[PDB]
Protein backbone atom coordinates (compact mmCIF):
# COMPACT_ATOMS: atom_id res chain seq x y z
CA UNK A 1 0.00 0.00 0.00
CA UNK A 2 1.04 3.64 0.27
CA UNK A 3 2.04 3.23 3.94
CA UNK A 4 4.27 0.59 5.46
CA UNK A 5 3.27 -1.32 8.59
CA UNK A 6 4.81 1.17 11.04
CA UNK A 7 3.41 4.25 9.28
CA UNK A 8 -0.10 2.76 9.21
CA UNK A 9 -0.02 1.81 12.90
CA UNK A 10 1.19 5.29 13.82
CA UNK A 11 -1.69 6.83 11.85
CA UNK A 12 -4.35 4.60 13.45
CA UNK A 13 -3.12 5.34 16.98
CA UNK A 14 -3.14 9.01 15.98
CA UNK A 15 -6.83 8.61 15.02
CA UNK A 16 -7.82 7.01 18.34
CA UNK A 17 -6.11 9.95 20.07
CA UNK A 18 -8.13 12.42 18.00
CA UNK A 19 -11.31 10.70 19.14
CA UNK A 20 -10.16 10.95 22.75
CA UNK A 21 -9.34 14.64 22.42
CA UNK A 22 -12.61 15.50 20.76
CA UNK A 23 -14.63 13.66 23.37
CA UNK A 24 -13.01 15.73 26.13
CA UNK A 25 -13.44 18.91 24.08
CA UNK A 26 -17.15 18.25 23.73
CA UNK A 27 -17.58 17.74 27.46
CA UNK A 28 -15.86 21.08 28.12
CA UNK A 29 -17.81 22.91 25.42
CA UNK A 30 -21.18 21.67 26.63
CA UNK A 31 -20.55 22.95 30.16
CA UNK A 32 -20.01 26.49 28.87
CA UNK A 33 -22.69 26.20 26.19
CA UNK A 34 -25.41 25.49 28.72
CA UNK A 35 -24.18 28.18 31.16
CA UNK A 36 -23.03 31.30 29.31
CA UNK A 37 -18.80 40.90 32.44
CA UNK A 38 -17.68 44.53 31.83
CA UNK A 39 -18.77 48.08 30.97
CA UNK A 40 -17.95 50.58 28.22
CA UNK A 41 -16.27 53.20 30.41
CA UNK A 42 -13.82 50.51 31.55
CA UNK A 43 -11.92 50.95 28.27
CA UNK A 44 -10.21 53.72 26.34
CA UNK A 45 -10.97 53.50 22.63
CA UNK A 46 -7.85 53.81 20.50
CA UNK A 47 -8.36 53.04 16.81
CA UNK A 48 -10.76 51.31 14.42
CA UNK A 49 -9.23 48.05 13.13
CA UNK A 50 -11.97 47.07 10.72
CA UNK A 51 -15.55 47.82 9.81
CA UNK A 52 -18.53 45.71 8.86
CA UNK A 53 -22.27 45.45 8.44
CA UNK A 54 -23.33 46.59 11.88
CA UNK A 55 -20.38 48.52 13.28
CA UNK A 56 -16.68 48.20 13.79
CA UNK A 57 -13.88 46.50 15.64
CA UNK A 58 -11.73 48.86 17.70
CA UNK A 59 -8.49 48.53 19.53
CA UNK A 60 -9.28 49.41 23.14
CA UNK A 61 -7.20 49.62 26.30
CA UNK A 62 -8.55 48.42 29.64
CA UNK A 63 -8.11 51.31 32.05
CA UNK A 64 -7.34 49.39 35.25
CA UNK A 65 -5.05 46.68 33.83
CA UNK A 66 -3.71 48.46 30.75
CA UNK A 67 -4.28 45.31 28.67
CA UNK A 68 -5.24 45.85 25.06
CA UNK A 69 -8.26 44.18 23.45
CA UNK A 70 -10.25 44.14 20.23
CA UNK A 71 -13.82 45.37 20.86
CA UNK A 72 -16.51 44.50 18.33
CA UNK A 73 -19.31 47.08 18.53
CA UNK A 74 -22.69 46.27 16.99
CA UNK A 75 -25.33 48.98 16.62
CA UNK A 76 -28.52 47.25 17.78
CA UNK A 77 -30.57 49.44 15.41
CA UNK A 78 -28.49 48.28 12.45
CA UNK A 79 -29.02 44.64 13.49
CA UNK A 80 -32.58 44.83 12.19
CA UNK A 81 -33.27 41.78 9.99
CA UNK A 82 -34.40 38.53 11.58
CA UNK A 83 -31.35 36.50 10.65
CA UNK A 84 -29.01 39.37 11.57
CA UNK A 85 -30.43 39.19 15.17
CA UNK A 86 -30.24 35.39 15.54
CA UNK A 87 -26.73 35.38 14.10
CA UNK A 88 -25.55 37.89 16.72
CA UNK A 89 -26.80 35.66 19.52
CA UNK A 90 -25.11 32.63 17.89
CA UNK A 91 -21.83 34.49 17.72
CA UNK A 92 -21.67 35.46 21.39
CA UNK A 93 -22.84 32.11 22.70
CA UNK A 94 -20.41 30.12 20.56
CA UNK A 95 -17.42 32.34 21.29
CA UNK A 96 -17.92 32.15 25.03
CA UNK A 97 -18.03 28.32 24.87
CA UNK A 98 -15.20 27.30 22.50
CA UNK A 99 -11.53 26.82 23.34
CA UNK A 100 -8.94 26.00 20.66
CA UNK A 101 -5.47 27.40 19.90
CA UNK A 102 -6.53 28.96 16.59
CA UNK A 103 -9.78 30.58 17.79
CA UNK A 104 -9.81 34.09 19.21
CA UNK A 105 -10.55 34.25 22.94
CA UNK A 106 -13.55 36.27 24.11
CA UNK A 107 -12.82 38.10 27.38
CA UNK A 108 -15.92 40.22 28.03
CA UNK A 109 -19.35 40.89 26.56
CA UNK A 110 -21.96 43.49 27.50
CA UNK A 111 -24.68 45.72 26.04
CA UNK A 112 -26.15 49.18 26.59
CA UNK A 113 -29.06 51.23 25.24
CA UNK A 114 -27.57 51.41 21.74
CA UNK A 115 -24.93 48.75 21.17
CA UNK A 116 -23.77 45.20 21.78
CA UNK A 117 -20.12 44.67 22.70
CA UNK A 118 -17.73 41.72 22.48
CA UNK A 119 -14.21 42.21 23.80
CA UNK A 120 -11.59 39.77 22.56
CA UNK A 121 -7.89 39.23 22.87
CA UNK A 122 -6.05 41.64 20.58
CA UNK A 123 -4.12 39.90 17.77
CA UNK A 124 -1.67 42.54 16.49
CA UNK A 125 -0.20 40.83 13.46
CA UNK A 126 -2.99 41.92 11.10
CA UNK A 127 -5.37 40.08 8.76
CA UNK A 128 -4.10 37.36 6.45
CA UNK A 129 -5.98 39.38 3.82
CA UNK A 130 -3.62 42.35 3.76
CA UNK A 131 -0.42 40.24 3.93
CA UNK A 132 -1.73 38.15 1.02
CA UNK A 133 -2.73 41.17 -1.09
CA UNK A 134 0.63 42.82 -0.39
CA UNK A 135 2.81 39.82 -1.38
CA UNK A 136 0.47 38.54 -4.14
CA UNK A 137 0.38 34.85 -3.29
CA UNK A 138 1.84 32.47 -0.73
CA UNK A 139 4.12 29.56 -1.60
CA UNK A 140 2.55 26.12 -1.32
CA UNK A 141 4.45 25.30 1.93
CA UNK A 142 3.28 28.65 3.37
CA UNK A 143 -0.34 28.12 2.28
CA UNK A 144 -0.19 24.56 3.64
CA UNK A 145 0.90 25.73 7.09
CA UNK A 146 -2.12 28.03 7.33
CA UNK A 147 -4.47 25.48 5.75
CA UNK A 148 -3.47 22.82 8.32
CA UNK A 149 -4.61 25.12 11.09
CA UNK A 150 -7.99 25.65 9.43
CA UNK A 151 -8.40 21.87 8.94
CA UNK A 152 -7.80 21.27 12.64
CA UNK A 153 -10.07 24.16 13.63
CA UNK A 154 -12.91 22.83 11.48
CA UNK A 155 -12.40 19.31 12.80
CA UNK A 156 -12.80 20.79 16.30
CA UNK A 157 -15.80 22.98 15.44
CA UNK A 158 -17.60 20.29 13.43
CA UNK A 159 -17.19 17.75 16.25
CA UNK A 160 -19.22 20.21 18.39
CA UNK A 161 -21.87 20.42 15.61
CA UNK A 162 -20.70 23.95 14.82
CA UNK A 163 -20.57 25.23 11.23
CA UNK A 164 -18.40 28.32 10.68
CA UNK A 165 -19.80 29.65 7.36
CA UNK A 166 -17.53 32.66 6.76
CA UNK A 167 -14.01 31.39 6.02
CA UNK A 168 -11.94 34.00 4.11
CA UNK A 169 -8.56 35.76 4.61
CA UNK A 170 -10.31 38.82 6.07
CA UNK A 171 -11.34 36.69 9.08
CA UNK A 172 -7.92 35.13 9.77
CA UNK A 173 -5.59 37.10 12.00
CA UNK A 174 -1.86 36.38 12.33
CA UNK A 175 -0.61 36.24 15.91
CA UNK A 176 2.82 37.02 17.33
CA UNK A 177 4.05 33.46 16.64
CA UNK A 178 2.82 33.58 13.01
CA UNK A 179 -0.11 31.26 13.64
CA UNK A 180 -3.75 31.92 12.76
CA UNK A 181 -6.53 33.17 15.01
CA UNK A 182 -10.01 32.90 13.51
CA UNK A 183 -12.15 35.82 14.38
CA UNK A 184 -15.65 36.71 13.74
CA UNK A 185 -18.21 34.09 14.49
CA UNK A 186 -21.09 36.13 13.14
CA UNK A 187 -22.23 33.35 10.81
CA UNK A 188 -21.37 30.37 12.99
CA UNK A 189 -24.18 28.10 14.10
CA UNK A 190 -24.79 24.93 16.05
CA UNK A 191 -26.47 22.60 13.52
CA UNK A 192 -27.15 18.94 14.11
CA UNK A 193 -27.90 18.14 10.46
CA UNK A 194 -29.10 20.68 7.89
CA UNK A 195 -29.66 24.40 8.00
CA UNK A 196 -31.23 26.76 5.47
CA UNK A 197 -30.04 30.38 5.86
CA UNK A 198 -28.69 31.97 2.68
CA UNK A 199 -25.60 33.62 4.17
CA UNK A 200 -21.86 33.98 3.77
CA UNK A 201 -19.46 35.78 1.43
CA UNK A 202 -20.16 35.36 -2.33
CA UNK A 203 -16.73 34.10 -3.44
CA UNK A 204 -16.71 31.45 -0.65
CA UNK A 205 -20.28 30.13 -0.93
CA UNK A 206 -20.79 26.47 -1.66
CA UNK A 207 -23.12 25.71 -4.60
CA UNK A 208 -25.78 24.20 -2.37
CA UNK A 209 -26.08 27.50 -0.47
CA UNK A 210 -26.56 29.45 -3.71
CA UNK A 211 -29.12 26.90 -4.91
CA UNK A 212 -31.31 27.37 -1.76
CA UNK A 213 -30.78 23.77 -0.69
CA UNK A 214 -30.62 22.75 2.93
CA UNK A 215 -26.97 22.26 3.64
CA UNK A 216 -24.54 20.98 6.25
CA UNK A 217 -20.98 21.32 7.56
CA UNK A 218 -19.60 20.34 4.13
CA UNK A 219 -20.00 23.98 3.08
CA UNK A 220 -16.98 24.69 5.32
CA UNK A 221 -14.87 22.17 3.41
CA UNK A 222 -15.85 23.78 0.11
CA UNK A 223 -14.80 27.11 1.59
CA UNK A 224 -11.46 25.61 2.65
CA UNK A 225 -10.90 24.77 -1.01
CA UNK A 226 -11.60 28.38 -1.97
CA UNK A 227 -9.23 29.62 0.75
CA UNK A 228 -6.38 27.30 -0.21
CA UNK A 229 -6.81 28.28 -3.87
CA UNK A 230 -6.79 32.00 -3.03
CA UNK A 231 -3.76 31.69 -0.74
CA UNK A 232 -1.77 29.82 -3.40
CA UNK A 233 -2.99 31.79 -6.45
CA UNK A 234 -3.57 35.26 -5.01
CA UNK A 235 -7.18 35.33 -6.20
CA UNK A 236 -10.10 32.99 -5.57
CA UNK A 237 -11.33 30.37 -8.07
CA UNK A 238 -14.70 32.02 -8.81
CA UNK A 239 -13.75 35.62 -9.51
CA UNK A 240 -16.01 38.30 -11.04
CA UNK A 241 -17.02 41.90 -10.37
CA UNK A 242 -20.64 41.24 -9.28
CA UNK A 243 -22.10 38.60 -6.92
CA UNK A 244 -24.54 37.23 -9.54
CA UNK A 245 -21.61 36.46 -11.88
CA UNK A 246 -19.73 34.81 -9.04
CA UNK A 247 -22.72 32.60 -8.26
CA UNK A 248 -22.99 31.44 -11.88
CA UNK A 249 -19.33 30.35 -11.89
CA UNK A 250 -19.67 28.50 -8.58
CA UNK A 251 -22.65 26.43 -9.72
CA UNK A 252 -21.10 25.57 -13.10
CA UNK A 253 -18.76 22.92 -11.64
CA UNK A 254 -15.75 24.37 -13.53
CA UNK A 255 -12.44 25.39 -11.98
CA UNK A 256 -9.22 26.39 -13.71
CA UNK A 257 -5.86 26.40 -11.95
CA UNK A 258 -2.69 28.49 -12.36
CA UNK A 259 0.07 26.68 -14.21
CA UNK A 260 2.30 26.92 -11.12
CA UNK A 261 -0.04 24.84 -8.92
CA UNK A 262 1.39 21.41 -8.13
CA UNK A 263 -0.63 18.43 -9.26
CA UNK A 264 -1.04 17.38 -5.61
CA UNK A 265 -2.60 20.77 -4.89
CA UNK A 266 -4.93 20.55 -7.90
CA UNK A 267 -6.05 17.07 -6.86
CA UNK A 268 -6.88 18.24 -3.32
CA UNK A 269 -8.73 21.28 -4.66
CA UNK A 270 -10.78 19.28 -7.18
CA UNK A 271 -11.95 17.10 -4.27
CA UNK A 272 -12.83 20.09 -2.00
CA UNK A 273 -14.38 22.21 -4.77
CA UNK A 274 -16.65 19.31 -5.60
CA UNK A 275 -20.26 20.18 -6.37
CA UNK A 276 -21.39 16.57 -5.78
CA UNK A 277 -21.81 16.16 -2.02
CA UNK A 278 -21.43 12.38 -2.30
CA UNK A 279 -17.87 13.05 -3.53
CA UNK A 280 -16.68 16.10 -1.58
CA UNK A 281 -13.75 15.56 0.73
CA UNK A 282 -14.66 16.17 4.33
CA UNK A 283 -18.12 14.77 3.64
CA UNK A 284 -17.33 11.10 3.01
CA UNK A 285 -17.24 8.07 5.26
CA UNK A 286 -13.67 8.85 6.37
CA UNK A 287 -14.54 12.45 7.16
CA UNK A 288 -11.69 14.87 7.76
CA UNK A 289 -9.13 12.09 7.34
CA UNK A 290 -9.51 12.19 3.56
CA UNK A 291 -8.12 15.70 3.83
CA UNK A 292 -5.49 15.11 6.50
CA UNK A 293 -4.15 12.04 4.66
CA UNK A 294 -4.07 13.67 1.22
CA UNK A 295 -0.68 13.77 -0.50
CA UNK A 296 -0.57 17.56 -0.44
CA UNK A 297 -0.47 17.33 3.36
CA UNK A 298 2.08 14.48 3.50
CA UNK A 299 4.74 16.72 5.13
CA UNK A 300 2.30 18.09 7.72
CA UNK A 301 2.82 17.01 11.31
CA UNK A 302 -0.75 17.50 12.48
CA UNK A 303 0.03 17.13 16.17
CA UNK A 304 3.00 19.50 15.88
CA UNK A 305 0.79 22.15 14.24
CA UNK A 306 -1.74 21.81 17.05
CA UNK A 307 1.00 22.10 19.64
CA UNK A 308 2.43 25.12 17.75
CA UNK A 309 5.85 23.40 17.42
CA UNK A 310 6.25 24.14 13.67
CA UNK A 311 8.24 27.17 12.56
CA UNK A 312 5.94 29.72 10.95
CA UNK A 313 6.41 31.24 7.46
CA UNK A 314 6.75 34.65 8.98
CA UNK A 315 6.40 36.55 12.21
CA UNK A 316 4.66 39.93 11.96
CA UNK A 317 6.65 42.93 13.15
CA UNK A 318 5.45 44.35 16.45
CA UNK A 319 6.73 47.48 18.19
CA UNK A 320 5.01 46.89 21.52
CA UNK A 321 1.60 46.63 23.14
CA UNK A 322 -1.15 48.39 21.24
CA UNK A 323 0.81 48.58 17.98
CA UNK A 324 -1.66 48.91 15.08
CA UNK A 325 0.96 49.08 12.28
CA UNK A 326 -0.25 45.81 10.68
CA UNK A 327 -3.81 47.11 10.15
CA UNK A 328 -5.27 49.42 7.55
CA UNK A 329 -6.85 52.76 8.48
CA UNK A 330 -10.59 53.45 8.66
CA UNK A 331 -12.78 56.48 9.17
CA UNK A 332 -13.41 57.04 12.88
CA UNK A 333 -16.99 57.62 14.03
CA UNK A 334 -17.85 58.49 17.62
CA UNK A 335 -19.69 55.92 19.74
CA UNK A 336 -23.02 57.53 20.73
CA UNK A 337 -25.14 55.89 23.43
CA UNK A 338 -28.82 56.88 23.39
CA UNK A 339 -30.59 57.83 26.60
CA UNK A 340 -33.37 55.39 25.62
CA UNK A 341 -32.92 51.61 25.45
CA UNK A 342 -33.20 50.33 21.89
CA UNK A 343 -34.33 46.87 20.81
CA UNK A 344 -34.29 45.61 24.39
CA UNK A 345 -36.53 42.59 23.80
CA UNK A 346 -34.80 41.40 20.61
CA UNK A 347 -31.51 41.14 22.56
CA UNK A 348 -32.61 39.96 26.03
CA UNK A 349 -30.45 36.81 25.83
CA UNK A 350 -27.25 38.73 24.97
CA UNK B 1 -11.60 41.05 -13.43
CA UNK B 2 -12.86 40.41 -9.91
CA UNK B 3 -13.13 41.91 -6.45
CA UNK B 4 -9.76 42.70 -4.90
CA UNK B 5 -10.80 44.62 -1.80
CA UNK B 6 -12.29 43.35 1.43
CA UNK B 7 -15.49 41.38 0.85
CA UNK B 8 -18.66 41.86 2.90
CA UNK B 9 -20.54 38.81 4.07
CA UNK B 10 -24.26 38.84 3.43
CA UNK B 11 -26.64 37.68 6.22
CA UNK B 12 -29.58 37.03 3.87
CA UNK B 13 -29.04 36.82 0.15
O1 LIG C 1 -12.46 40.99 13.35
C1 LIG C 1 -11.87 41.91 12.78
C2 LIG C 1 -12.43 42.54 11.51
N1 LIG C 1 -13.48 41.64 10.95
C3 LIG C 1 -12.88 40.46 10.26
N2 LIG C 1 -10.71 42.44 13.20
C4 LIG C 1 -9.98 42.09 14.36
C5 LIG C 1 -8.69 42.61 14.49
C6 LIG C 1 -7.91 42.32 15.60
C7 LIG C 1 -8.44 41.46 16.54
C8 LIG C 1 -9.69 40.92 16.40
C9 LIG C 1 -10.50 41.25 15.34
O2 LIG C 1 -9.95 40.02 17.42
C10 LIG C 1 -8.78 40.00 18.20
O3 LIG C 1 -7.83 40.94 17.65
Amino acid sequence: GHMGNAAAAKKGSEQESVKEFLAKAKEEFLKKWESPTAQLDHFDRIKTLGTGSFGRVMLVKHKETGNHYAMKILDKQKVVKLKQIEHTLNEKRILQAVNFPFLVKLEFSFKDNSNLYMVMEYVPGGEMFSHLRRIGRFSEPHARFYAAQIVLTFEYLHSLDLIYRDLKPENLLIDQQGYIQVTDFGFAKRVKGRTWTLCGTPEYLAPEIILSKGYNKAVDWWALGVLIYEMAAGYPPFFADQPIQIYEKIVSGKVRFPSHFSSDLKDLLRNLLQVDLTKRFGNLKNGVNDIKNHKWFATTDWIAIYQRKVEAPFIPKFKGPGDTSNFDDYEEEEIRVSINEKCGKEFTEF
Amino acid sequence: AGRTGRRQAIHDI
